[PDB]
């Protein structure tokens, strides 16, 4: 289980910038940031 | 423009370098088919609209 924040980047996981596809094998569990690691933005 | 009465512009001869033009703010998404945002750095073109 990796733990990352991207921009939004989210119809791919730019991200060259830190090559991990859509083709690994894998599930995607995701949610939005802006309720819990924000501020006003 | 306007939807209905949209702007024709074609893209006359350039060396393109759309790797300053993903991160700008207008120029966030790329979601399409047809084209590969990697690969467009190495790709020719008869015109670009």
């Amino acid at each position: 289980a990796d733990s990352f924040v991207i921009r939004g980047e989210v119809r791919q996981i730019n991200i060259d910038y830190n090559k991990l596809p859509d083709d690994f094998t894998g599930c995607v569990i995701a949610w939005n940031s802006n309720k819990l690691d924000s501020k006003v933005s | 423009a306007s939807v209905y009465a949209w702007n024709r512009k074609r893209i006359s001869n350039c060396v393109a370098d759309y790797s300053v033009l993903y991160n700008l703010a207008p120029f966030f998404t790329f979601k399409c088919y047809g084209v590969s945002p990697t690969k467009l750095n190495d790709l020719c073109f008869t015109n670009v609209y």
